[PDB]
């Protein structure tokens, strides 16, 4: 088991903690306290992004043909440049890769260097986290994050008390109270007993399991028993305590929250797939090609070229072995099918089209100066495919801001707008909290009727309403410098009391007996009889106090639900009040129900012996509490409710119904609690009245009852509409993740994925599902589920350490900046500081992305085999020899020169729609949701595009040179006339294929394709050797005469006029989504 | 960080023009093409039938012909004669070539036979032939001077025309062998070897090809147009683009006076067969054609223009019909 001691880094440094390594590494047991987010630390970086590039089909296929080069007897090539071609490439792609890379090793420095304080001396010093290691004594301050998994030592609050928020490790707001032990509490106060504080502890290996603990401590030669409330985990900020003292169990890699992070995996878009398969495809027609024109070859040598007495070479090779030889002759003639351009193309247009992202003002906040940053430049297109999105709900869909609203007293609803004692304009100015003194300007509130009424005093039980608002609660107040700080556990609490502070009934000081709240001003000390306490199962939590006059009144608050059950038969208030709370549960705000009862002297002396036996006995005694606690609590006079608003990230609402229309399911898994995650959902408008709510009783019903029917027909009606509040209890329940030995096991999982299936089958058959209190494991299990069972392309948002899991599980993961908490942020794939940017993200980037990224791979693979497959047909008119139909000079400079640009600009300029008229017709998302302009089907039409393109690039030329072409002393009849004229016509073709394929012709698209043709017609008139001189001559004679010219232009037009026919055909029978709106886009 | 640029590029935003694919803008395109390509088919087509052409085949390969001797010539030097005659008189420059068929001169062991370096005159080359000349670097001691197949297997036949008249006296033909290269090959690719002022001396230390009877001393009596800047070398050099081709032979030029320059009446080609090409099912050719001033005699592209104007304007009406059922 772990073992760690106080103040002694020699131990843990002992030989036989040394795990040791296969290969000579002892990699200690111990993990210290750094982290990791990078990939290529020093000098991993080659074998590990060869390896990576070399997952490309492309990759290994140029790889080839260095091995093909480098034969004597069919080498074309010094193999000396054609290596160099291939790591200029791969060098491309490496250094993207790492400058991408060079990003997270700067994100690591500023959490490796977050100066907590350390006793590695008499006296503690300053620290950085990465100097941490375990068994380490700490001290942290106020808003401190924990460096790591830490055991209370003391802390400056009474009985070492310590609050700590977990919504990096959960989903919750609220604070978790941490407590440390008896003895270690009175011992380890100051600071110099902790440097001498030596204690061993035997704890649990590490794990993941952030909601336990178990383990042991050793000192003063006595054993104390531990549990996780005396644990800090290395995601929490230490909250409403000014200092605190810790032992480090855990560190970096061993810390509870990091053994929940995922694996990083190497993330591939289903193009960067889909490319690999169009590879393939392509080797086996080049090989195919090749064998084929190499057996026409050996049958062409064996009757035509061995009589040729003028093809003698002084070789005694059998026209077989000439077949054979002349197949390697073909595989690199034709080898131009895929070139090298291919992914130095694709890497320029993603790394360009991921600093738009960057770039965008729209998505940059500005209120935390936090742009967006696409933090992986390989993942862009995929933007444009994404089939579902997974969530967070703390601190992605919400501010964690949490304000005062409304209130309703005796059935009359407090809030809205008004002025004087009746409504008269909803335009109502700010309300003037002058009057009060220790209001402030935090609470913005629009009613002035519950003004008048708190102040005139005509309705007693209005002040006695807000009265309970500042004794109910059980917060401390901070009384430090008089402007009456206030310290809530719950923000509810902490919403509540501040806002009751602004009507006058403000809470001042606390004493275990008395309370110091001030009513209106007047100085009123109550005395404290019986506080109850507040848990979930009771769903309220009340208090028992005594009035300065002597009366006993009890005053309770929480849910409606269980209050109702406890009201006295005379309640007029109780259906007024139910249709109060119906308009704030309609408006999504939180409703605690206010309601007291009178309580006599004798009544409360029977019950109050019952009280201190409950609270005196040490077996049951939260079990004897909550007995008395039901006795006393019979029959409630109701007196109201309040409205608490869970204040939404602006623009949440109005994201998720456009990412609706573009069909993208939101699925929002959180680890918060029930109530606060579904209540989200209604604000969210993810669940509305039309919704009706299936929890996981109801799940379990049904897919029981699937599983018995086989012992597919949907599990609900096609027209219902429907969502899934599904806890993470429940989860695991459902998905059955809570010799004879293997054959069993296969069983074991057959049903276990059956049972997985059903459940993706139910739960994408809903609008929306929400998964509350989720572990970060179930939060990848979840997203894992829809990728694995529906092949679906997922997307996860989120932030804190509890989403790096599904971030990093998800086909693209997205992290919330801008925030003092970065976990998830380092592990996405892109970042940005509100929810609602993920609108452009997916309809604008994405969508964009999508089109330029399918569109260039459309136009290259066109334009390779209409350049290449030239040589294919030349192949019958000149004995399958392997001759080139171009210049051995136009060949290299074709794909880097005359064919680079224009699709590159295409590739990041290009636009169907605006990024204004894109969000506005989301619908225009849902084409790269189903894959449709580049199938594999479409990738065929590209090649029959260009496999028939070189049929007339070659047939309508040799048509005009088998006859007579320009005869004179200065012919062009001859090879090389012939080669600029196929690449003249190919050159002008293809430039003008893209100019048609481009929809944004901005000026440097213009340029770009104009200047492309221009550039080659420019080095073949001898213009490039002069200028090189102020800083052989085929072309000044083929392209002069008018029937090369007249060659050229029939073959452009018979290229491209068949081409603008089927384009205008299908325009018009068989218009798309975005050829709508661009015909109507003036209108619009 | 800080706040983005408000650039154009960056914000992507830049000034464009967005073309729309509109039946307003692409019918046109389809009317206008096959108004101008029909009139420029039938203008190609029209001046092609008008240039007067005889092409005449002298391999003898079917018996009942005045040169079967020569496929089998027991004597080295053969020579053969046959008769044509014109319809009617060729006006203006006559250009003679000669046609080789199934002669695959692109083929790709054939079209690397040749060292560019030497025929620049590079004396370093001159001793020196590159390697892919390879079968015909060296004949016994010394290097080849045309290194290659392409300069070994040179077409080496002579190919005169008589006039026969009323006296029925055969009255030669002047034939201009000057002017029928390229001039950059004349003055750039092809140079002799620098250096001396006789031939003889320029080419030392190298041998003829070895299927050449003479050597390239005196492949022509002027000094302007033998060595490596002969033209009927340099002409065959040219590697022709497809099997079947046809290389400039002789120059007729017009006559001083207004008189035809080829009348119309009997003619008699005396050929000296010595290029031997029927064993690879080859073909040789005599061909005379008429100087036109808009290009050669292309009877494809006055057809392949009709046949593209007419698809073309059919193309119009078929997609402005469309149109017009789906406005
Ligand atoms: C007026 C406005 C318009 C201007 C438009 C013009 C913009 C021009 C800007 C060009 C800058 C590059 C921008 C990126 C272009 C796309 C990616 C790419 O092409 O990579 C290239 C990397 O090249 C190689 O791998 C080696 C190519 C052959 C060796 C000789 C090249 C240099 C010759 C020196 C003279 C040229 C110098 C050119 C550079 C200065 C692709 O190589 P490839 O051709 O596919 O390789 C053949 C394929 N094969 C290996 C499978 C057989
Ligand atoms: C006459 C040619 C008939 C060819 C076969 C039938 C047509 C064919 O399969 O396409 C051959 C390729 C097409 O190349 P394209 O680049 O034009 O590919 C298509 C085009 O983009 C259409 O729009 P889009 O949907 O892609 O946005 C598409 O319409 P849609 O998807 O709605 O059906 C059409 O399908 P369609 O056929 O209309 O159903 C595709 O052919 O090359 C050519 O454009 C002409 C090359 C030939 C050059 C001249 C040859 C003499
Ligand atoms: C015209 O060109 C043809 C080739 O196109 C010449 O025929 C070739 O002549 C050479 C000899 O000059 C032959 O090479 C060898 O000749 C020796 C005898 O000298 C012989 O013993 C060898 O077996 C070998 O043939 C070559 O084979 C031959 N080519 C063919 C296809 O037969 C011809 O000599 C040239 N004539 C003139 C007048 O230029
Ligand atoms: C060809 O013409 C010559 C001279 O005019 C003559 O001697 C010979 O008989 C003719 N041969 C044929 C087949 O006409
Ligand atoms: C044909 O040319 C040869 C070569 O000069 C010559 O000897 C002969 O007299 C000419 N006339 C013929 C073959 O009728
Ligand atoms: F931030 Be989530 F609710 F886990
Ligand atoms: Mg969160």
């Amino acid at each position: 088991t772990w073992q760690v001691k106080a103040n002694d880094r020699k131990y843990h440094e002992q030989p036989h903690f040394m795990n040791t390594k296969f290969l000579c590494i002892k990699e200690s047991k111990y993990a210290n306290n750094a982290i990791k987010t990078y990939k290529y630390n020093a000098f991993t970086f080659i074998p590990m992004n060869l390896f990576e590039q070399f997952k490309r089909a492309a990759n290994l296929y140029f790889l080839a043909l260095l091995i093909l080069q480098a034969v004597p007897q069919i080498s074309t090539l010094a193999w000396y440049t054609t290596l160099v071609p291939l790591l200029v490439v791969l060098g491309v792609t490496a250094i993207k890769d790492l400058v991408d890379d060079v990003a997270r090793h700067k994100m690591d420095k500023e959490i490796n260097n977050r100066t907590c304080e350390v006793i590695k001396d008499g006296r503690f010093k300053v620290a950085k986290w990465k100097e941490i290691q375990v068994g380490d004594v700490i001290r942290l301050k106020k808003n401190d994050f924990v460096p790591a998994d830490i055991l209370l030592l003391s802390s400056s609050e009474p009985n070492s008390l310590c609050y700590v928020e977990t919504a990096e490790l959960d989903g919750e707001t609220n604070l978790k109270f941490k407590m440390s032990l008896e003895i270690t509490d009175q011992y380890l106060q100051r600071e110099d007993t902790l440097a001498t504080f030596d204690g061993f502890i035997e704890c649990e290996e590490p794990n993941n399991r952030l909601d336990k603990f178990t383990g042991t401590l050793f000192w003063r030669n006595t054993s104390f028993p531990l549990d996780a409330d005396k644990i800090l985990l290395r995601g929490c900020v230490i909250r409403n305590t000014d200092f605190c003292h810790g032992l480090v169990i855990f560190a970096g890699a061993d810390t509870k929250i990091m053994k929940n992070s995922g694996k990083t995996r190497f993330k591939r878009t289903k193009i960067d797939y889909l490319m690999n398969y169009m590879v393939y495809t392509i080797f086996v027609v080049l090989i195919l090609l090749s064998a084929g024109l190499a057996i026409g070859h050996a049958y062409w040598e064996a009757q035509v070229g061995n009589s040729s007495w003028y093809l003698y070479d002084g070789e005694d090779d059998t026209p077989s072995y000439r077949g054979f030889l002349i197949f390697w002759g073909y595989i690199i003639v034709l080898n131009t099918m895929v070139p090298i351009s291919l992914y130095v193309s694709v890497e320029v247009i993603r790394l360009g089209q991921s600093h738009f992202i960057n770039w965008d003002l729209q998505m940059y906040y500005a209120e935390k100066d936090t742009p967006a940053k696409a933090r992986t430049t390989t993942l862009n297109e995929q933007l444009g495919q994404i089939h579902y999105i997974f969530s967070d709900k703390t601190g992605t869909l919400t501010q964690n801001i949490m304000t005062f609203k409304k209130c309703c007293i005796n059935g009359q609803i407090y809030g809205d707008h008004r002025d004087a004692s009746q409504h008269n304009h909803n335009k109502i100015e700010q309300v003037d909290f002058s009057w009060n003194t220790y209001a402030d300007g935090k609470l913005a509130f629009y009613d002035h009727y519950l003004i008048e009424q708190i102040q005139s005093g005509k309705e007693p039980e209005v002040r006695q309403f807000f009265f309970l608002l500042a004794v109910c609660h059980t917060v401390m107040v901070d009384r430090t410098d008089g402007q009456l700080n206030y310290q809530a556990a719950s923000p509810d609490e902490g919403a509540l009391v501040n806002a009751a502070r602004n009507f006058g009934f403000a809470f001042l000081a606390r004493t275990q007996n008395t309370i110091t709240i001030s009513e209106l001003g007047t100085e009123r000390t109550y005395n404290v009889l019986a506080i109850l306490d507040f848990n979930s199962d009771r769903k309220r939590m009340s208090i028992i106090v005594r009035t300065p006059e002597g009366n006993i009144k009890l005053y309770c608050k929480g849910a409606d639900t269980v209050i109702y059950e406890r009201l006295h038969r005379m309640n007029p208030t109780k259906q007024e009040t139910q249709d109060a709370l119906d308009i704030f549960a309609n408006e999504t705000l939180r409703t605690l129900c206010l309601c007291y009862k009178e309580i006599e002297e004798k009544e409360f002396t029977e019950w109050n012996k019952k009280f201190m036996a409950a609270s005196v006995a040490s077996t049951n005694r939260d079990e004897a509490l909550d007995k008395v606690y039901e006795e006393i609590e019979k029959d409630l006079i109701l007196l109201g409710a309040t409205a608490i608003e869970d204040k939404l990230q602006d623009g949440v609402p109005e994201t998720i119904s456009k990412l609706a229309k573009a069909d993208i399911k939101i699925w929002v898994l959180t680890g918060d609690k029930k109530e606060t995650a579904e209540n989200i959902g209604f604000a969210c408008e993810l669940l509305t009245e039309d919704t009706t709510i299936c929890y996981g009783e109801d799940i379990n019903s049904l897919l029981h009852a699937r599983m018995e029917n086989q012992r597919q027909e949907s599990f609900f009606p096609p027209g219902g509409n429907r969502a899934l509040i599904i806890t993470g209890s429940w989860l695991n329940e459902i998905l059955l993740e809570k010799r004879m030995r293997t054959q069993s096991k296969r069983r074991l999982e057959a049903k276990k994925e059956q049972r997985q299936k059903n459940f993706v089958d139910l739960a994408c058959e809903c609008s929306a599902v929400i998964c509350c209190r989720v572990t970060p494991k179930q939060k990848a299990m979840v997203v894992d589920l829809v990728k694995r069972y529906k092949k679906a392309i997922t997307l996860a948002i989120g932030d804190g350490a509890n989403d790096v899991n599904m971030i990093k599980t998800a086909h693209i993961g997205v992290g919330i900046s801008g925030q003092e908490g970065m976990q998830a942020v380092m592990s996405s794939d892109y970042s940005f500081a509100q929810f609602r940017y993920l609108q452009r993200l997916l309809l604008v980037h994405g969508r964009w992305s999508y089109i330029r990224m399918c569109k260039f791979l459309r136009y290259f693979f066109y334009k390779n085999f209409a350049f290449t497959l030239v040589h294919f047909w030349y192949s019958f008119f000149n004995g399958y020899s392997a001759q080139t139909a171009y210049e051995d000079w136009f060949i290299t400079l074709y794909n880097v020169l005359y064919t680079s640009l224009p699709v590159l600009l295409m590739g990041l300029l290009d636009q169907d729609v605006s990024d204004k008229l894109s969000l506005r017709f989301p619908g225009l998302y849902i084409v790269g949701q189903r894959d449709l302009l580049f199938n594999y089907k479409r990738f065929f039409v590209s090649l029959l595009h260009g496999v028939l393109t070189s049929m007339i690039l070659f047939f309508i030329p040799l048509g005009a040179y088998l006859q007579t072409v320009g005869q004179d002393g200065e012919a062009p009849s001859d090879y090389q006339s012939f080669a600029v004229t196929i690449a003249s016509a190919l050159v002008i073709t293809v430039n003008f294929q893209i100019g048609l394929d481009t929809s944004y012709w901005t000026f440097v698209n213009a340029f770009s394709i104009f200047g492309s043709i221009a550039l080659y017609f420019g080095i073949m008139f001898d213009f490039h050797s002069a200028g090189i001189h102020v800083l052989t001559g085929t072309a000044s004679n083929a392209l002069r005469q008018p029937y090369i010219w007249l060659t050229i232009i029939l073959t452009v037009a018979v290229c491209l006029l068949p081409v603008v026919a089927i384009r205008f055909l299908s325009m018009t029978i068989w218009p798309s989504e975005s050829d709508k709106i661009q015909k109507h886009r003036k209108r619009l | 960080t800080r706040r983005p640029d408000n650039t154009a590029f960056k914000q992507q935003r830049l000034p464009a023009w967005q073309p729309i694919l509109t039946a307003g803008t692409v019918l046109p395109i389809f009317f206008i093409i096959g108004l101008i390509f029909i009139p420029i088919g039938i203008g190609i087509f029209v001046t092609s039938n008008n240039i007067r052409e005889i092409e005449i085949d002298y391999t003898g390969t079917e018996p009942s012909s005045p040169c079967n001797k020569c496929l089998s010539p027991d004597v080295t030097p053969c020579f053969c004669t046959i008769n044509f005659t014109l319809e009617k008189s060729f006006e203006g420059n006559v250009f003679m070539y000669y046609g080789l068929s199934n002669f695959y001169q692109n083929h790709r062991r054939y079209v690397k036979s040749r060292d560019d370096s030497q025929l620049n005159g590079d004396s370093s080359a001159l001793l020196n032939p590159s390697k892919e000349c390879e079968p015909y670097r060296r004949n016994e001691d010394k290097p080849i001077a045309p290194c290659g197949a392409i300069a070994n297997s040179m077409f080496n036949d002579t190919l005169e025309l008589f006039l026969i008249g009323n006296d029925s006296y055969p009255i030669p033909i002047a034939l201009k062998k000057k002017g029928i290269a390229w001039w950059t090959d004349k003055n750039v690719k092809f140079r002799n070897p620098p250096g001396g002022d006789n031939l003889e001396e320029r080419f030392k230390g190298t041998t003829k090809p070895v299927n050449w009877l003479k050597p390239v001393y005196m492949l022509d009596s002027d000094p302007d147009n033998n060595g490596f800047i002969n033209e009927d070398f340099i002409v065959w050099m040219r590697t022709a683009a497809l099997p079947t081709f046809r290389k400039l032979y002789r120059l007729i030029e017009r006559k001083s006076d207004l008189h035809p320059t080829l009348p119309a009446g009997r003619y008699s080609l005396n050929v000296t067969y010595n290029y031997p090409v029927h064993y690879f099912d080859g073909r040789k050719r005599m061909i005379l054609s008429t100087i036109s001033w808009m290009g050669g005699k292309n009877p494809f592209l006055g057809i392949a223009y009709i046949a593209v104007g007419s698809i073309s304007f059919l193309l119009g009406v078929v997609l402005l019909v469309i149109n017009h059922k789906y406005r």
